[PDB]
């Protein structure tokens, strides 16, 4: 199996718990961590709903899809199972926005050459010479 | 379920950029990285590449060891994905780029970097000059022309006009950008493979010289 | 498309000239023969080739240019019991019928007559003309072949011309009549059609479909076929590559050249393969008398078996694999000192190796 | 900036003053210069393509450079490009005098980064070294045929003033390939010019640092010769300052 | 029970105002909002629109996701309600307006606002000018007239008098108000859709110019 489900669970729990707790810079996490979490959510069918939610968060925030009371309760239960401390759909939505922002965050790239648009003017004497040559050539 | 097609498209674009196989430059984001990794995981075809990149999550300052069969499978997968040709050098370039990306933190701004950590000993331009020049002098001219000769200029003015018409809709700006970035990226690859520091200063000095000649 | 049973159609190359002898008065419900005859022709000029004196059975004879009567549905044309109706080479739906059975004679077999119930097909021994595409030719006003009939039956190099405003169906009928005349020529005649290549290709396609209709109606196969322009270009390229003067070599003989290879090597000549591909764009299979197997584009196939053997007939995994393919390709690249233009493919096998 | 004019009759004192904003004439001049330069560059590129056609090689450029076996065509193309650039600098020259040798490297340990085309004399005649793998890599790198490249006021003014108009295998991709090859050979030609006219030590120093090009060339190039192709635009490395600090 | 007819009328008027489909301006109140929402809830026909607006009670800074069938149903419902034509752009405009209203607090005074948050990237008038002008120049003239020509003035003075009589009872004040507000609201919609800031200052400068020319 490619996925180390245990390590993936650990990373997913770490990031999901962090963003449920707060939503800010949090300069202690890595794109590797985000990938780890998302892959875990994909692999775990239980958290498949969370996976789909965050996949929605990709691109514009859009809106939480309408879930039944049973669905929402199951969602919160699964979140807490991954985490314990009580939560709410408000926390779920806030964390969903946090992850939307993360996904919209830019990543590393490679520099490139950039063209920039660039003064001097000709003199009437040379202009006259050339143009008069043309005139003499004319029919 | 997932939009495997969109995932694949994002993966292909990101891989092109991170392998320097496309002069095209565009924004990229953690959403794109996730697209890529999920596509690789889901695709049975690309499991080997998924494993390669996943290994980057560790120290990533290491040379993966693969059998010849494994290397051939990986190269075939990459070549089929990008439809080109390619090289295990490009494989290593992608490995290093993705390792740097994965290890990098989430940031409010994109990170602009240079290729590095491709193929141990640091060599200077002077040492490369000496060694390569010695080997070249050892080499013998495959072919040659005689003295004089004559540049074969075209003559058909109608042919020239037809070509001019054919090229008119091509934006010189885009062509210049593409050509310059092609040369720059190939130079970057050569430097990184050679494990010799890239002189960004001199590379830009080229354009400085262009401007200094133009201004006179 | 539906046709009324009251119409009986006879198809014969001879009908390039009107069959006066075959006309006969039709009888009404009262079994009274009708002494009035009405002959319908595709163009006004055709009238000049109808000899009223050649109808002793009738007392009055009239000739008119058949024209599509938009006010009458061909599914149920109006009937005129007062006259016997004959159509010669009709190009538009018959909206009128005569007493008894309305007779039709045609060298063409368009869809309109294709569904016609009564279909009499005259058979002829084939005799093919010569396509002589080339920029001392004898011009021929195709719209009026019978005018040039003498030249058509005497000379052997014709430049087929058309009036600018000639209709497509008129062109098709003219070409069919001329080809019938050549079918009766003892000596094949060379001809050049002064028309654009695409137009000539469309005309040939329509003629081929007409011949197909005749076959489906029971006509005898005729080798006197025609070649699409792309096929002609390919044949010309092949002849030039072999150093064969185009004027010296005919396409038919050029193709026949490889019949010596067809059976003895049990291979389909590439020329025939390309011609078949061109026709398809507009597979092959054959055998010999008493032969147990069939030569095909796919190779050897047991007679009457599908063009491809069951998928699991042969296992190619040993070499039909990325590892082996890459190994062979790399070996080739190294040995030849190449860097591009090299491509190796595993060899699949049909029924037989 | 701006100017103004005053009309007045000799016998009368009633004068009419009008003001002109030079920005309009500046736009006219800039558009004229841009069009002229674009035309010149496209003419040169077409001429290069046409002479390469005159050589009459069956394969396209990229296929030629991929065919490692046919060193003959690679050498022919390289020499033709070099001579074309040489003439573009010295229009009166239509040959290259001294015969030229050519070699096509095939390995990294044989190639030098940043100078795919280079020169070295065998003490009797000059030999041109070619990094065919690098040439192939450059010409094969996928190109962007979609994205555009770039004062907003004058930009808008040009947008609203200038107009637009809505059987060759050449696409913008092939044109880009030709331009890249021309630029690479131009760089190599500058190196070779410095070599020939300033000695092998100066050539090596230039290879080490291209900055010397400034004087060693502008002494003759900017004055008597057509400007460098790169002169059409000002190029720069994205995030150059931070990259240098790195 | 409820006066579903009165509820519907209030809902229609409020929706017209919040969709800028009517130059008519009148007072509105929480009573009107409640009328609207109750009508939407009670109407089986408009359940989808009710759901859309109810979703505004949340963060409301989000793009609802609907199937094509859902979008068509919603547009059909809205078009049947207002009897017009319409657009999902108008749907989004109503969504944003109602979200702002719902989120706004109860206040002793009405709140005057501007359309915003319709269709992410903020674009300036200059950038819009550049891009639109480039695309226009790319476009080609569908049709044209030749030089000169002649304005086709009418001649029938009796016809002119008849028209004058027909238009006499029309109050110029009302017509001017309607026309100006029509233009203003269409400009507002264009700006909001383009995600480019509306220059209230310049829009009013238009009338400033009118006055400055008039005074001379």
């Amino acid at each position: 199996e490619l996925i180390n489900m245990r390590r993936y669970r650990n990373a997913a729990r770490k990031l999901i718990h962090h963003y449920s707790l707060n939503s800010t810079s949090s300069t202690e996490y890595k794109i590797s961590d985000v990938v780890m979490t998302m892959i875990f959510l994909l692999r775990s069918e239980k958290y498949h709903s969370l996976f789909k939610l965050l996949e929605t968060t990709f691109d514009d925030y859009t809106c939480r899809p309408q879930m039944t009371q049973v669905q929402t309760d199951t969602l919160l239960d699964a979140v807490r199972s991954l985490l314990s401390t009580t939560i709410d759909l408000t926390t779920v939505d806030i964390m969903r926005s946090s992850f939307a922002r993360c996904f919209n965050s830019p990543i590393m790239r490679y520099a490139k050459i950039v063209l920039l648009q660039n003064d001097k003017r000709t003199t009437l004497e040379e202009l006259l010479i050339e143009r008069g040559e043309k005139i003499q050539m004319l029919q | 379920l997932i939009n495997m097609r969109r995932y694949r498209n994002a993966a292909r674009k990101l891989i092109h950029h991170y392998s320097l196989n496309s002069t095209s430059s565009t924004e990229y984001k953690i959403s794109d990285v996730v697209m890529t990794m999920i596509f690789l995981l889901r695709s049975e075809k690309y499991h080997s590449l998924f494993k390669l990149l996943e290994t980057t999550f560790d120290d990533y300052t290491c040379r993966p060891q693969m059998t010849q069969v494994q290397t051939d499978t990986l190269l075939d997968a990459v070549r089929s994905l990008l439809e080109m040709t390619i090289d295990l050098t490009t494989v290593d370039i992608m490995r290093s780029s993705f390792a740097r990306c994965f290890n990098s933190p989430i940031m409010r701004y994109a990170k602009i970097v240079l290729l590095q950590n491709v193929a141990d000993k640091r060599t200077t331009l002077e040492e490369l000059l000496i060694e390569r020049g010695e080997k070249i002098q050892m080499l013998q001219p495959q072919q040659y022309i005689n003295s004089g000769t004559e540049i074969p200029f075209c003559d058909d003015a109608e042919f020239l006009n037809r070509l001019l018409k054919h090229i008119d809709p091509y934006p010189l700006s885009r062509m210049y950008y593409n050509a310059a970035n092609t040369m720059f990226y190939t130079t970057m690859e050569n430097y990184a493979v050679s494990n010799c520091k890239f002189n960004i200063e001199d590379y830009n000095n080229i354009f400085k010289v262009m401007e200094n000649i133009r201004k006179h | 498309m539906e046709c009324p049973f009251q119409i009986q159609v006879c198809i014969s190359d001879r009908f390039f000239a009107f069959p006066h002898n075959l006309v006969e008065p039709q009888s009404d419900v009262g079994n009274k023969l009708i002494e009035n005859l009405i002959v319908y022709v595709p163009t006004d000029d055709d009238r000049l080739y109808i000899d009223k004196k050649q109808f002793p059975k009738f007392n009055s004879v009239l000739v008119y240019r058949h024209e599509h009567d938009v006010n009458i549905d061909s599914r149920s044309p109006k009937k005129t019991a007062s006259a016997t109706i004959v159509y010669w080479n009709p190009l538009v739906p018959i909206t009128e019928i005569g007493a008894g059975e309305t007779r039709v004679f045609s060298v063409l077999l368009t869809n309109n007559l294709f569904y016609c119930n009564t279909m009499i097909v005259h058979h002829e021994n084939p005799k093919c003309p010569i396509e002589f595409t080339y920029p001392n030719l004898r011009p021929i006003a195709c719209e009026i072949p019978l005018s040039h009939f003498k030249e058509l039956v005497e000379s052997n190099d014709f430049l087929l011309c058309f009036n600018l405003e000639t209709s497509t169906m008129v062109k098709i009928l003219s070409l069919k009549r001329i080809f019938c005349i050549f079918q009766y020529r003892k000596q094949p005649a060379r001809y050049v059609i002064n028309l654009p290549h695409e137009e000539i290709d469309n005309l040939y396609n329509k003629l081929n479909w007409e011949r197909t209709r005749r076959l489906m109606k029971g006509d005898v196969p005729s080798n006197c076929a025609t070649v699409n322009r792309s096929s002609l270009k390919y044949i010309k390229q092949a002849q030039s590559l072999l150093g064969i003067p185009d004027y010296s070599q005919t396409v038919v003989d050029f193709v026949k050249m490889f019949q010596k290879i067809i059976f003895p090597y049990q291979l389909v000549p590439n020329v025939i393969i390309k011609l078949n591909n061109f026709d398809q764009m507009v597979k092959i299979r054959l055998f010999c008398k008493n032969d147990s197997i069939a030569i095909s584009s796919s190779g050897i196939v047991p007679i009457n078996m599908p063009d491809f053997s069951p998928p699991n007939t042969f296992d190619y995994s040993d070499y039909a694999n990325r590892t082996n393919i890459n190994f062979v390709t790399q070996r080739v690249l190294t040995d030849g000192g190449f860097s591009s233009g090299i491509t190796v493919t595993p060899v699949k096998y049909n029924y037989y190796l | 900036n701006k100017v103004r004019t005053v009309t007045e009759i000799v016998n009368s004192d009633e004068k009419i003053q009008k003001t002109y904003e030079l920005a309009e004439f500046d736009l006219k001049n800039l558009s004229s210069l841009e069009s002229y330069e674009t035309l010149k560059i496209k003419l040169a590129l077409s001429k290069y393509m046409a002479m390469l056609s005159t050589l009459e090689m069956t394969q396209p450029l990229l296929e030629i450079f991929r065919n490692k076996a046919d060193t003959r065509q690679i050498a022919a193309v390289v020499f033709s490009t070099l001579a074309f650039i040489h003439n573009r600098f010295h229009p009166l020259v239509t040959n290259f005098t001294n015969k030229m040798e050519f070699v096509v490297t095939e390995t990294n340990d044989t190639s030098i980064p940043g100078e795919p085309i280079l020169f070295t004399e065998n003490e009797g005649v000059l030999l041109c070294s070619v990094d065919r793998p690098s040439i192939v890599k450059m010409l094969s790198r996928e190109f962007d045929t979609e994205a555009l490249v770039n004062n907003c006021n004058v930009r808008i003014a040009k947008t609203f003033g200038a107009s637009k108009r809505k059987d060759f295998s050449i696409t913008e991709v092939e044109a880009t390939q030709y331009l890249t090859l021309l630029l690479t050979v131009e760089h190599a030609y500058l190196h070779y010019y410095i070599f020939k006219n300033y000695g092998v030590f100066e050539y090596c120093k230039s290879l080490t640092d291209h900055s010397l090009f400034t004087n060693k060339l502008r002494s003759t190039m900017s004055t008597k010769t057509s400007n460098l192709l790169l002169s059409k635009f000002k190029f720069t490395i994205e995030d150059f300052d931070k990259i240098n600090s790195n």
